[PDB]
RNA sequence: CCGAGCCUGGUGAUAGCUGGUUGUCCAAGAUAGAAUCUUAGUUCAACUUUAAAUUUGCCCACAGAACCCAAAUCCCCUUGUAAAUUUAACUGUUAGUCCAAAGAGGAACAGCUCUUUGGACACUAGGAAAAAACCUUGUAGAGAGAGUAAAAAAUUUAACA
């Protein structure tokens, strides 16, 4: 007894949820921080002319950067240390 | 489902969060208004 | 009801939440809401609601 | 149907009394925005994921610094809900180059250009 | 896993560290081939760094028999007489050197569970916990409901 | 402490026999608390694999209050194991035929679910009446206060605290009462 | 360590209980009176720089 | 981590300290102190002056292998690892107090 | 426990965050010499450092910006002036 | 010897005869004991607490599974804050 | 053991169908559709993968995108960021479930069916009772350290001159 049809929460009928204090301060935290957000992100320092073309020098140094960084590719040097080092496996005492 | 139902939707558990948050607080004073006035 | 709607104490509304999407509920609610705040969910009609 | 949400620039003109609350002057604004994540980026649409990955909060808990430009306000203001932000707050001026090393974070979005770790 | 292998309390032999501390360590013994390829490390180890081990390690005894192994061991006894072995078997030198050193800061006993990481042999000062210490007493000390 | 190994292990895992008296007290506040006591909880050195339990006594059981319509609204319910054999039982009838069942269900409900709930449960002792055995009215140590304190009535209340007390309005003289 | 003092010290732990509850009436007198009156005590905080 | 401690007791760091075996150690952050009859508490720590906890360490060992395996069923999901952290034995050697106070 | 306090009385809410418990060196030689630096407080350290290195990037960039704009205004104007001289 | 308490490596035989003697030697009166606290007298297990009062005085107190146990430990310990070997004395400094 | 015998051989018949598919460790990785005697499949596309060449790629700011009879979208220099396109070579997925929202069908029935925008699942973890799809939360270890996230339903009801 006291069954409801198919799965629990899901469907025409479902098992009803409800709320609690404690859930009503969480989110009313979460919205406060948030019209937090709202006022500071009022009041801005700059308008849209004034930081029109400031960064431009950085963003594109740093895109060259990166397409230095994808261009020099090339196959690691090899070595003939690194190649006769694998005749010291036969190493012996006199 | 559809939006229109005969019966009262069940509606999102964070919808009714919302709707159990924001709800007619009357504003009321510190004193009944009939026994001291 | 405009005079409840104006001397509600709860800080927090419905269509404040909804045009300012405070907590993405812009999700779970649809774009309807933005004009049936509170007072509509499908055809019924809560005039307690505010 | 579920698609990008725009906010009217309504809500963003601060009033009076929230001035007077918050304690931020209009004029004189400041700066620098810091910024902590705060919800998951997850059961959130692509956008606002993508958003945080640029912005550079992949990091929860994570103080990170952005300008306040309309640039910038524009990603902040569409990811809001998964963030926290503060003003950054500095009495001891500019960190000089001596002063790099000890410098320190508040939770009151101070940034002390010298850590001397020792009480009054 | 920790039901199938046994335990043991935290503890130190002979109480090391309160008198004058002992490198608990007292033997080794290598086995190293003159030839094998396994040992060209081992060799190495000891044709350059065992005289800086020895020189920095006195307490410590060292052999090296140097016979024909296909692995090279290292063998290691304790003051207890708790032996721990170890192949050095197609070893480096820094590898080798690092675990002669943790064998020598190692202590003579087995490697299995600790239960709690610490051991205090005087743990209560003030007077443990009994249930009468924080209740007070009655007059002529009598129980409830007594008359006499 | 300078007190001997066993000695001392003996005095810290001792069991203590507390007694209350159940005279106009709720049988869930009575369970609660039993249930802490017969668990150890109380006790700092507890752990579920030492049975730190202690013995504990209740008196007057059958004097004992509900709040609310528990009496007749509240039912205990037990199957037989017969078809048919499905009972139920309001707390008035179940406290008339035996005054201890109802703190010791809640007793036995309050408990944890293992194995070590029966012997908490024998462990524990009840009496209806302020009557006790001698050895388990001798081998006590102290007894705990009442959850709830008891509300005074008009036989009790003193006459100077009635005067103390201010009377509040005036009635007219022409009524009958 | 609160359970270890608990247990082989509770002197000491009968001290720190008794300081959180002086701390608890004089955050009861802050409440009572926020500001205009002298901070506690124990209340008082140490900054560090 | 915290700890309690007194005179000729051990204890045991599941890190590297990077101090050969045999030396000694100023351990310098404690909460409080207390002898039989009164304690000192720290707001939040105690005065460098006022305390003095020296221990030697006595132990470098490697743990006993841990194992870390990861399984999710009809999936073919499978991996295993071993894992041996190092541990630092220190026993506490003498506490003292100064009389500034 | 003790976030908020924390917070409202502007230290950390978690303890293990900064302050003397945790960037003080925890242990040191008996001979009274310093011990060498933790991981941890070398990483928080180098990450500070370019915290407050970004910090002052940033309102370099700004103020550059500014006074560009400021400049290009004032141009503007002269120009202006020019215009009407010719 | 810092493991191993006193009474571990030293026998003894009538210790609260022992005590007698010695606080005669030390001139002060013969204490009594009394059990301060019990619990489970009846039982299988009885605990008793049996303190040693000069002078309306006490030395030590000691518990117990029976009075004798209580009394003969309470004398121990009584001995050990006599001779100062204590658990809680002062360590073997170095 | 005859809808047409048994044996041998072709014959290792063929099977878009079912089952099965052998040591360890790491990383990237579920994704629009068209055609098909085609819908239990395959080919192309899309997604995914590897190595290389190059530079623009993503969010986007004003302006800009129809007469007939809404949420948003396209384009987009800035800005914050670091990916993107192309070249060489295959594979696999191409039988999909729930929630929210705009709708169509049906009974304004379905854990129903069909398109679109998004999220989750088919990957670990905490909660809601156990629970796939709901709410928090992601990048991986040891701790006998700590701060937090989502997280527990409230209701009692009718006198009358
Ligand atoms: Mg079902
Ligand atoms: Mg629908
Ligand atoms: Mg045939
Ligand atoms: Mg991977
Ligand atoms: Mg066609
Ligand atoms: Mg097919
Ligand atoms: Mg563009
Ligand atoms: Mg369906
Ligand atoms: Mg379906
Ligand atoms: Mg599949
Ligand atoms: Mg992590
Ligand atoms: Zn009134």
């Amino acid at each position: 007894r006291g069954r409801i049809p198919g799965r629990q929460w899901i469907g025409k009928h479902r098992r009803p949820r409800f709320v609690s204090l404690r859930a009503k301060q969480n989110m009313i935290r979460r919205l406060e921080i948030e019209a937090e957000n709202h006022y500071w992100l009022s009041m801005p320092y700059m308008t849209r002319e004034q930081e029109r073309g400031h960064a431009a020098v950085r963003r594109r140094e740093a895109f060259e950067a990166i397409k230095a960084a994808a261009t020099s590719k090339f196959p690691p040097h090899r070595f003939i240390a690194d190649q006769l080092d694998h005749l010291n496996v036969t190493k012996k005492w006199s | 489902s559809k939006a229109v139902t005969r019966h009262r939707r069940v509606m999102h558990f964070q919808r009714q969060k919302l709707m159990a948050v924001t709800e007619y607080i009357p504003p009321k004073p510190a004193i009944h208004p009939s026994c001291l006035p | 009801q405009e005079e409840r709607e104006r001397n509600n104490q709860n800080p927090w509304t419905f269509e404040r939440i909804a045009t300012a999407n405070m907590l993405g509920i812009r999700k779970v609610l649809s774009p309807y809401d933005l004009t049936h705040k509170g007072k509509y969910w499908g055809k019924f009609y809560m005039p307690k609601r505010v | 149907k579920f698609t990008r949400s725009r906010i009217p620039e309504k809500v963003f003109q601060a009033s009076p009394e929230d001035h007077e609350k918050y304690g931020g002057d209009p004029q004189n604004p400041h700066k620098l925005h810091i910024v902590t994540r705060i919800k998951s980026t997850r059961r959130r649409p692509y956008w606002e994921k993508d958003i945080i990955k640029m912005l550079g909060l992949e990091k929860a808990h994570t103080p990170q610094v952005h300008k306040n430009i309309p640039s910038v306000n524009a990603k902040l203001k569409v990811v809001k809900h998964l963030i926290r932000i503060k003003p950054l707050k500095l009495p001891q001026g500019l960190p000089a180059e001596e002063n790099m090393s000890n410098t320190c974070l508040k939770s009151t979005g101070e940034l002390v250009v010298q850590w001397h770790l020792k009480p009054v | 896993t920790a039901r199938g292998t046994p335990s043991r309390f935290l503890a130190s032999v002979l109480h090391n560290g309160l008198g004058r501390y002992v490198q608990q360590l007292q033997r080794l013994s290598f086995s190293v081939s003159r030839d094998g390829a396994s040992s060209r490390g081992a060799r190495e180890f000891v044709e350059r760094e065992v005289i800086d081990f020895a020189r920095r390690n006195p307490g410590v005894v060292i052999y090296v028999n140097s016979r024909p192994c296909c692995v090279p061991r290292v063998v290691a006894e304790y003051l207890n007489g708790a032996v721990r072995e170890e192949s050095i078997h197609c070893k480096s030198v820094e590898e080798i050197s690092t675990l002669v050193q943790k064998l020598a800061d190692q202590s003579g006993l087995d490697v299995i569970r600790i239960r709690k990481p610490f051991h205090t042999d005087n743990p209560s000062i003030q007077g443990q916990w009994h249930p009468f210490t924080n209740k007070p007493t009655t007059f002529r000390g009598l129980r409830p409901r007594e008359v006499q | 402490s300078s007190f001997s190994r066993a000695p001392q292990q003996w005095a810290t895992f001792a069991r203590i026999w507390y007694l209350l008296d159940g005279k106009m007290q709720p049988p869930g506040k009575l369970a609660a608390m039993a249930s802490i006591r017969l668990q150890g909880l109380h006790k700092p050195v507890y752990h579920a694999l030492s049975d730190c339990g202690d013995h504990v006594v209740i008196m007057n059981t059958r004097h004992i209050a509900f709040s609310g319509n528990k009496w007749e609204q509240k039912v205990y319910s037990s199957h037989t194991g017969y078809p048919g054999g499905f009972r139920q039982v309001t707390a008035a009838q179940l406290h008339l035929r035996d005054p201890v069942a109802i703190v010791k269900l809640a007793i036995y409900g309050m408990l944890p679910k293992n194995l070590h709930r029966r012997t908490m449960m024998e462990r524990l002792h009840l009496f209806p009446d302020e009557y006790i055995p001698e050895d388990i009215l001798k081998n006590l140590v102290e007894e705990l206060p009442q959850p709830r304190k008891i509300p005074k009535r008009l036989d009790e209340y003193t006459q100077e605290e009635i005067d103390a007390f201010p009377r509040l309005w005036t009635p007219p003289e022409d009524y009958r009462l | 360590v609160l359970a270890d003092l608990a247990i082989y010290e509770p002197k000491t732990f009968k001290s720190l209980a008794a300081l959180a509850s002086r701390r608890r009436h004089e955050g009861f007198a802050a409440a009572l009176g926020d500001g205009k009156e002298p901070e506690g005590i124990f209340s008082r905080v140490v900054q560090y720089h | 981590r915290q700890w309690k401690v007194t005179s000729e007791d051990l204890i045991l760091i599941g890190n590297e300290l990077d101090l050969a075996c045999g030396e000694r150690i100023r351990l310098e952050k404690v909460l409080l102190v207390g002898a039989d009859n009164f304690t000192l508490l720290g707001k939040p720590l105690l005065g460098k002056d006022l305390v003095r906890v020296e221990a030697t360490v006595i132990e470098k060992t490697e743990s006993w292998p841990r194992i870390i395996m990861r399984f999710r069923k009809r999936k073919n999901f499978k991996k295993k690892r071993i894992v041996t952290t190092p541990q630092t034995v220190l026993r506490i050697n003498s506490i003292e107090i100064a009389p500034c106070l | 426990a003790g976030g908020q306090w924390r917070l409202q009385q502007g230290l950390a809410a978690n303890p293990s965050g900064y302050g003397p418990l945790t960037e003080l060196p925890d242990w040191s030689y008996a001979d009274g010499r310093p011990a060498p630096p933790m991981k941890g407080q070398l990483r928080r350290k180098a990450e500070r450092e370019t915290f407050a290195r970004r910090v002052v990037l940033l309102s370099q960039e700004m103020d550059a910006g500014l006074q560009a704009w400021q400049l290009r205004q004032q141009k503007l104007q002269e120009e202006q002036r020019k215009q009407e001289n010719a | 010897m810092t493991g191993k308490e006193l009474f571990e490596m030293w026998k003894i035989i009538n210790p609260m005869g022992l005590l007698v003697e010695e606080l005669k030697k030390r001139n002060v009166s013969a204490p009594e004991s009394r059990l301060t606290r019990q619990s489970g007298g009846t039982t299988a297990l009885p605990l008793y607490f049996v303190g040693l009062y000069c002078d309306k005085k006490l030395i030590a107190e000691g518990p117990g599974e029976t009075v004798l146990v209580a009394e003969e430990e309470a004398a121990r310990v009584a001995l050990r804050k006599l001779y100062g070997f204590t658990e809680n004395r002062r360590p073997w400094n170095y």
